[PDB]
């Protein structure tokens, strides 16, 4: 028997409580990302590894641009929820 | 057995919710940019064998709907579940086109007694939401 | 520009 | 800069919502599979595959026993809540 | 890319360790708790960190704690490593008298009010409840 | 036996 819960994961754009950012020409800085180190990163390491470089790019090569400054100089750190029990590889050998 | 079994002949199901227009109603403004992403989204995953389905500007009750209907899919030759979801939100929280949607409602149907061709693989779900109205303003490095 | 979701 | 909330992890014991077990004797069954995996693989593995055996052990090798049918049977997973930009090694090198 | 975890030390491993409550939480003494306790200790101590046990702290007890960890200098330090064995709710750990809100604790941590743990990992290890769902699993 | 947290 296993948990009805196990084996999902969650892979949020932003921690709890706060707002995400999207840039109105390229995209969510989450999703550009996820996917550009997907790109990079699939044929070789697991995806929690991914999703923690993912965590890195959006948390150090972005910040918002803003003609409000409620909103300008902004920063994003996304949220790994993982109820994983095994390691997820995109590839097979 | 560290590591889940991919190699079914299926990869699986890639399900990208792209929710851009919102009901004058709900008051949401537009989400400009989260085109480029769902193309992104789709061309990423296509590369890595999955059957992408693209869905546009679902209402809270299409949202539902697909879900619960791909869940009762048969997925026993699939090695996985993948779902992306791209809309406004706030925490534990999605917005169809015209209202809230709690995650909960949506990822129970997977579960692993609901979803029995998915227990003991890997489900994911990829959310791209606000989760509330905090800013982090950052510490300089 | 930036926007928030 | 970086967002002040990045470089946290959270390593819940138990999913969103639910109960987490504990045995009267044994203790928790999270810190017991915590424990065991740190001491099995601390020397080799990163830790959030360390953490993805704990929730593999949680999940497969414990179910709850009870006088009260109302708790008895039950199961768990626990939930790795990921903020680290970094693949974290306990060794050096 | 790896956390440094070369600095001079390791890093502080606090253990915060409820076994008995004030019968106003409702909380049954938390038996097994102690055998986690020691576990952790000798685990942590195997991995080199300075591990400082504590047990049966109130609420007020556990902000005063971590507030005061926070604002040591943690320079040589390579991380941060914090154990909460208690009662609990979702985002909430108890007091021996009571609950305090998660983001109390860690919020003196972050990055901008903790200076030398920025950029470096902290870790919080939770063994509580989230709530009063009950998993009853699935047959594989 | 087991209890909860």
């Amino acid at each position: 028997k296993i948990p009805v819960e196990a084996d999902f994961l969650y892979a949020y754009s932003t921690a709890p409580g706060y707002y995400s950012w999207r840039n109105s020409k390229d995209g969510s800085w989450f999703i550009q990302s996820l996917c550009a180190m997907l790109k990079q990163y699939a044929d070789k390491l697991e995806f929690m590894h991914i999703l923690t470089r993912v965590n890195r790019k959006v948390a150090t090569e972005f910040e918002s641009f803003s003609f409000d400054a409620t909103f300008h100089a902004k920063k994003q750190i996304p949220c790994i929820v993982s109820m994983l029990t095994k390691e997820l590889y995109f590839y097979h050998h | 057995d560290n590591s889940y079994k991919m190699d079914y002949p299926e990869m699986g199901l890639c399900i990208i919710i792209n929710n851009k227009n919102f009901h004058k109603s709900t008051g949401m403004t537009s989400r400009s940019g989260t085109d480029v992403d769902a193309a992104n989204l789709r061309e990423t995953f296509r590369n890595l064998k999955y059957e992408v389905r693209n869905k546009n500007d679902l209402t809270r009750e299409e949202i539902v709907e697909l879900m619960r209907d791909v869940s009762k899919e048969d997925h026993s030759k699939r090695s996985s579940f993948v779902c992306v979801l791209l809309s406004h939100g706030e925490e534990g929280i999605i917005f169809g086109t015209n209202g809230p949607v709690d995650l909960k409602k949506i990822t129970n149907f997977f579960r692993g007694d609901r979803c029995r061709s998915l227990t003991g693989k890997p489900k994911l779900f990829i959310i791209q939401a606000c989760r509330g109205t905090e800013l982090d303003c950052g510490i300089e490095t | 520009l930036d926007e928030s979701d």
